[PDB]
């Protein structure tokens, strides 16, 4: 539970790290754990170092479930001031 | 609506009242004011009139009135009120928050007075709160508001 404690937070901001501070860290000097983490997870083992790729969200559509769900809480407002029984 | 019927001078001999139907008599006596038509019940007896109305016509006239008084397309005026949403209502919710100060730190008296004067006696003056009516001008504003996501996604 710490091994995937580590194989978790590698994911942050990890940008490159070389790989036998990978090695004390983890455990296992040249294993094939090196191969397991690389390849199970990302962490593209390149020239001595763990590559970090890039990801991102852009809130591009959403514009609408922000509109839908404002519409949700402005019919709630809408209805309760509505009641009127 | 109004209907009337002429009575005779010569059948004043004989008599008047038959009056068939009891109701209509009596519903005659109510709508009804004066003392000319009091003085008009003679030479005139009126008569009852109603209504009756086609389920087509009717239901026609709903659409007309209560359809047409939305307009055409029926997206237009409330894409039209998407429009004022952003453009013409900051100035009527300038106009809201100076009255939503000013008439309040005076209708904050009014319970101070109201503890002041009596158990909640006579009308002293001529300010009231008011402040009723400028709330539901606040609601068709986020109303409208809320038309803008509806309307403008889609």
């Amino acid at each position: 539970t710490i091994r995937d404690e580590i194989a978790g937070c590698i994911e942050k901001a990890y940008e490159k790290i070389l790989f036998t501070e990978a090695t004390r860290i983890l455990f296992f000097n040249t294993p094939k754990k090196m191969t397991d983490y690389a390849k199970k997870r990302g962490w593209v083992l390149g020239p001595n170092n763990y590559y970090s790729f890039a990801s991102q969200q852009q809130k591009p559509e959403d514009t609408t479930i922000p509109s839908t769900e404002l519409a949700k809480q402005v019919i709630e407002y809408a209805r309760q001031l509505e009641m009127i029984v | 609506i109004d209907a009337f019927r002429l009575i005779n001078a010569n059948m004043m001999v004989l008599g008047h009242e038959p009056r068939q139907t009891t109701s209509n008599l009596g519903h005659l006596n109510k709508p009804s004011i004066q003392a000319l038509i009091h003085g008009l019940n003679r030479h005139y007896y009126s008569i009852t009139i109603n209504y009756r109305k086609n389920e087509l016509e009717q239901k026609m006239l709903l659409n007309l009135h209560k359809k047409s008084w939305m307009e055409g397309l029926t997206l237009q005026d409330y894409s039209e009120h998407c429009k004022h949403n952003e453009s013409v209502v900051k100035e009527m919710l300038e106009l809201a928050k100076n009255y939503n100060k000013a008439v309040e730190e005076e209708d904050k008296m009014t319970p101070e007075q109201l503890a002041i004067k009596n158990v909640g006696k006579q009308d002293p003056k001529r300010h009231l709160e008011e402040h009723v009516d400028v709330l539901m001008t606040s609601n068709i504003v986020q109303c409208l508001a809320a038309m803008l996501d509806t309307v403008v996604f889609k």
